């Protein structure tokens, strides 16, 4: 009820950030949303004073028929005060990635029972734009904690902590996890009642806000102990072209660089000649040992592989045709810390576009899951195509920073 | 007296850390001084300034200028220093709307907020920084000086606080009349509506009535403009719009001016007639920096010219927007990477149309750029109509299909149909997926000397066919690319192609049409003629046979 005394980092100003185009539907859901949010204090209208700006846009959450707002604050953020005061952190949970279920709730509707620092509140200004340039566009600033403000969690984690406090008591073996706006619950439980559980989180939440929230019922279903990596698997064949064989010294030679003692040499041997690509080359003893000697090799981790909270992770994904995308996730080059396969997307066939932005909020999740933060991500798409589409797609509360790749990248054969 | 609202205080601070101006005053002539004294003296009866005492630090240099053949003098503060320490501000003014997306009105009445403006009272704690001197008559008093108590002309604030404080005053207004629309501009006010000239007049009135209650003045008897309005470069009319008339001139010789106002005229008539190009006359700027210079122009560019000038041969109007009616976008390919279309509603009448041009790179193909056209004309859409259009393309559906499916990026184009209006967009090559059983296998490489730019390229093949060809200043990117291309000439219908080379693999996938690189060019014209082409890589130097052998046979 009193406010917690929040400031930007040492010399740098509040975001001025253009607030991109909107389609008419999305204006028409954002002025009905500001307007009630208006009628409840969590904004006001702000005056030609403010020169700050935050993008803003509209979005529908998975399984449901009314937008939301949404919010990009990632420049606030990133100018933001670490609120590093009470806590120099939580260590991330690592056992939350290894629970059988993990479920995601937006919690973010209990931020705005609580008042936002007055000094701090200019920095939030948002623009709702007309269409044309027509009227002009109609500016707001939070009142209350932001959703997607990184400093929102940070502010209400002391209410947060006392709120669930009833809860780790009878169930100390569930992990919990905060992240931006979302609660990410795990268990080894069974499914069934593990939902019923879920359902009981909810109830708290209701009776400490009247003392109702429009996101708050639905879950996201996880299975982080389910969850395939991809290890460096060759080809088991009766038959070897000329063709499968270059292939595979590639291949080879490519995962040369992950893995210390791979040898082409004797497979490299059997090339001796120019030869026809579909002319089939029986392997001979001395290959076919240094092919077994390199699959042994190649069931083993990598070595020298961790984790630098102090590092970015960045994420590249390969579009891999028919659905299927291929990514992985690492700090430094050669040591993945995590790669995975996706052909699953949800009625998203015809556009890429929108099976890409699947495959980034996908991987955000399970990175937020495993170490507590976003990775950066390079992206196979054109930055024009990107930039245009993605909001179209993106259900997700937060939001991570990418980057483009115009170069097609040789190693997208060898994840295939 | 009637009471009338005060409107609310806008708070203006300084920038952090930066106090307010403190500038000289100008020696003025006594015929100046005044004629200042003059309009000083009426302008604070009005309550637009007020007299200060000795102990206010700061101040603004005042001029009087003269207007042209005569007697009468304005009065001009110079307000650049304190804009320079002034805070920065919104500014809603930004975009202007674009006549596209306006819509037909029945009626329209513009009003004049002129004498409204000085009505807007500036934040009392800031009136001090505002602070300028009138000189004294031979410097024998203390000069005047005065304040000011309201929006300044020419200080950074005025526009965006005018504007808020009218937006705000306006808001119930137009909130309790949604069958009227308003829109300011600078010191005008635009008034629509669908209604009879009647009931229009009325609530025009009652517009005049409602700016009254914060004592704002509205003129009486009917400015004298009428239809076509000039505004921001357009002509306005009640039931179509165009760009203020465009006149290419006739020259003996063009500068890098002449041409340079030639593409601003062009780009800008380039939103409603269709078909405009800018290229070759932009190909003139190239690296080029004097401003004085006269660039001979090429023959490349005259038919370019004549090509403009005969679609400017006469005037070409836009319609205005219909909700209740499809947005469509029509694109065409004009050639060098230039791209030209139209959006409209109903056929043969244009909302507005525009072109787009290649972006610089190696390589391109026109798939891509089609790709990109539509990109920004549905940005484009978005700002001025709210929606994505519809798009007719030059493209066969197979065509994008085949593209999309067996392209590395992820790529996506809304809601289009295939329009058949040539040159169309089309593949002019694909890869195999697989090696082709029967077709010869050609082993390639290609090297170079760092020093002599000496150097070699070759293949050998399953067949025992072999060449290997010298070169001169060349590098070894060059030699991988010449030897692909020697594999090409010298194959049949159908060829597999093995090389070493990332660089020429990175190139083949980002499957170029056309290229600024001559050897990229043509072989592409070679594999253009090709039934099949299968391209496969290897790592070198690992000892692969008959790649080993052709890269000791370049590297000799
Ligand atoms: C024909 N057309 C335009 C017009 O006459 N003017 C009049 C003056 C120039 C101008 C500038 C911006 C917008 C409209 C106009 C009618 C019209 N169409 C509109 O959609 C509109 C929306 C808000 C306010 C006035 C408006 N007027
Ligand atoms: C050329 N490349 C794929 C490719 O880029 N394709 C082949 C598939 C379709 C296509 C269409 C237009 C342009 C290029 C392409 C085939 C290939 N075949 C290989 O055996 C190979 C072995 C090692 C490394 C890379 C390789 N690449």
């Amino acid at each position: 009820i009193e406010t917690v005394p929040v400031k930007l980092k040492p010399g740098m100003d509040g975001p001025k950030v253009k607030q991109w185009p909107l389609t008419e539907e999305k204006i028409k859901a954002l002025v009905e949303i500001c307007t009630e949010m208006e009628k409840e204090g969590k904004i006001s209208k702000i005056g030609p004073e403010n020169p700050y700006n935050t993008p803003v846009f509209a979005i529908k959450k998975k399984d449901s028929t009314k937008w939301r707002k949404l919010v990009d604050f990632r420049e606030l953020n990133k100018r933001t005060q670490d609120f590093w005061e009470v806590q120099l952190g939580i260590p991330h949970p690592a056992g939350l990635k290894k629970k059988k279920s993990v479920t995601v709730l937006d919690v973010g509707d209990a931020y705005f029972s609580v008042p936002l620092d007055e000094d701090f509140r200019k920095y939030t200004a948002f623009t709702i734009p007309s269409i044309n340039n027509e009227t002009p566009g109609i500016r707001y600033q939070y009142n209350v904690l932001p959703q997607g403000w990184k400093g929102s969690p940070a502010i209400f984690q002391s209410s947060m902590t006392k709120i669930l406090e009833p809860f780790k008591k009878q169930n100390p073996d569930i992990v919990i996890y905060q992240y931006m706006d979302d609660l990410y619950v795990g268990s080894d439980l069974e499914i069934g009642q593990h939902r019923t559980k879920i359902e009981e989180l909810r109830q708290h939440l209701l009776r400490w806000g009247l003392t109702e929230p429009p996101f708050l019922w639905m879950g996201y279903e996880l299975h982080p102990d389910k969850w395939t990596v991809q290890p460096i698997v060759l080809p088991e064949k009766d038959s070897w072209t000329v063709n499968d064989i270059q292939k595979l010294v590639g291949k080879l030679n490519w995962a040369s660089q992950i893995y210390p003692g791979i040898k082409v040499r004797q497979l490299s041997k059997l090339l001796r000649g120019t030869k026809a690509l579909t002319e089939v080359i029986p392997l001979t003893e001395e290959a076919e040992l240094e092919l077994a000697e390199n699959r042994e090799i190649l069931k083993e981790p990598v070595h020298g592989v961790y984790y630098d909270p102090s590092k970015d992770l960045i994420a590249e994904i390969q579009k891999q045709g028919q659905g299927q995308w291929t990514y992985q996730i690492y700090q430094e080059p050669f040591k993945n810390l995590k790669t995975g396969k996706y052909a699953r997307m949800r009625g998203a066939h015809t556009n890429d576009v929108k099976q890409l932005t699947e495959a980034v909020q996908k991987i955000t999740t399970e990175s937020i899951v495993i170490w507590g933060k976003t990775p950066k991500f390079k992206l196979p798409i054109q930055k024009e195509t990107w930039e245009t589409w993605w909001t179209e797609y993106w259900q997700a509360t937060w939001i991570p920073e990418w980057e483009f790749v115009n170069t097609p990248p040789l190693v997208k054969l060898w994840y295939q | 007296m009637v009471p009338i609202s005060p409107i609310e205080t806008v708070p203006v601070k300084l920038k952090p850390g930066m106090d307010g101006p403190k500038v000289k005053q100008w020696p003025l002539t006594e015929e100046k001084i005044k004629a200042l004294v003059e309009i000083c003296t009426e302008m604070e009866k009005e309550g637009k300034i007020s007299k200060i005492g000795p102990e206010n630090p700061y101040n603004t240099p005042v001029f009087a200028i003269k207007k042209k053949d005569s007697t009468k003098w304005r009065k001009l503060v110079d307000f650049r220093e304190l804009n320079k320490r002034t805070q920065d501000f919104w500014e809603v003014q930004l975009g202007i709307p674009h006549p596209a997306g306006l819509k037909k009105k029945k009626s329209v009445t513009v009003l004049d907020v002129g004498d409204a403006y000085f009505s807007v009272p500036l934040d009392e704690d800031f009136r001090k920084y505002t602070a300028f001197t009138i000189p004294s008559i031979n410097n024998e008093t203390p000069g005047i000086r005065y304040q000011y108590n309201v929006l300044p002309q020419g200080w950074k604030g005025s526009p965006a606080i005018f504007q808020s404080s009218m937006t705000k005053i306006l808001e119930p207004f137009a909130a309790q009349n949604p069958d009227i629309v308003i829109y300011q501009y600078m010191d005008d006010l635009y008034v629509g509506s669908d209604l009879e000239i009647g009931q229009h007049r009325t609530k025009i009135e009652e517009l005049r009535q409602h700016l009254l209650r914060w004592g704002l003045t509205t003129p009486d008897k009917k400015h004298q403009k009428e239809p076509p309005f000039l505004w921001m470069g357009y002509e306005l009319h009640p039931d179509k719009w165009t760009v203020q008339p465009i006149v290419l001139p006739e020259k003996d010789s063009w500068t890098v001016n002449d041409i340079q106002k030639l593409v601003g005229k062009l780009n800008w008539a380039s939103q409603i007639y269709p078909g405009i190009k800018v290229r070759q006359l932009s190909k003139l700027l190239r690296g080029t920096k004097a401003l004085t210079e006269v660039i001979p122009l090429t023959e490349e560019a005259e038919l370019e010219l004549a090509e403009n000038r005969e679609i400017l041969k006469e005037p070409v109007h836009g319609v205005y927007y219909d909700p209740s009616k499809d947005l469509i976008a029509e694109i065409q390919k004009q050639g060098q990477g230039q791209w030209t279309y139209q959006i409209y509603q109903e056929p043969f009448k244009n909302l507005k149309t525009g072109k787009y041009a290649r972006m610089r790179g190696a390589h391109t193909n026109d798939v891509k750029q089609l790709t990109e056209a539509v990109q920004k004309i549905t940005t484009e859409s978005i700002v001025i109509w709210g929606k994505t259009p519809k798009f007719k393309l030059p493209i066969q559906k197979e065509t994008w299909e085949t593209w999309w499916t067996e392209y590395w990026q992820a790529t996506w184009i809304p809601e289009w149909e295939f329009v058949n209006t040539p040159p169309l967009v089309k593949l002019w090559y694909q890869l195999e997926k697989e090696p082709i059983v029967g077709a010869e296998t050609f082993y390639v490489d290609g090297a170079a000397n760092r020093e002599t730019k000496l150097g070699k390229a070759g293949y050998v093949t399953n067949k025992g066919r072999q060449k290997v060809v010298p070169l001169t200043n060349t590098t070894n990117q060059k030699t991988e690319l010449q030897a692909i291309y020697l594999a090409l000439q010298d194959s049949g219908l159908e060829v597999n192609i093995v090389t070493d080379s990332q660089y020429a693999l990175g190139i083949i996938q980002a499957q170029p049409d056309k290229s600024e690189s001559e050897l990229v060019n043509q072989i592409i014209e070679q594999l253009i003629k090709k039934e099949k082409v299968y391209l496969a890589w290897v790592p070198a130097h690992k000892g692969i046979g008959g790649n080993e052998q052709v890269d000791k046979l370049v590297s000799a």
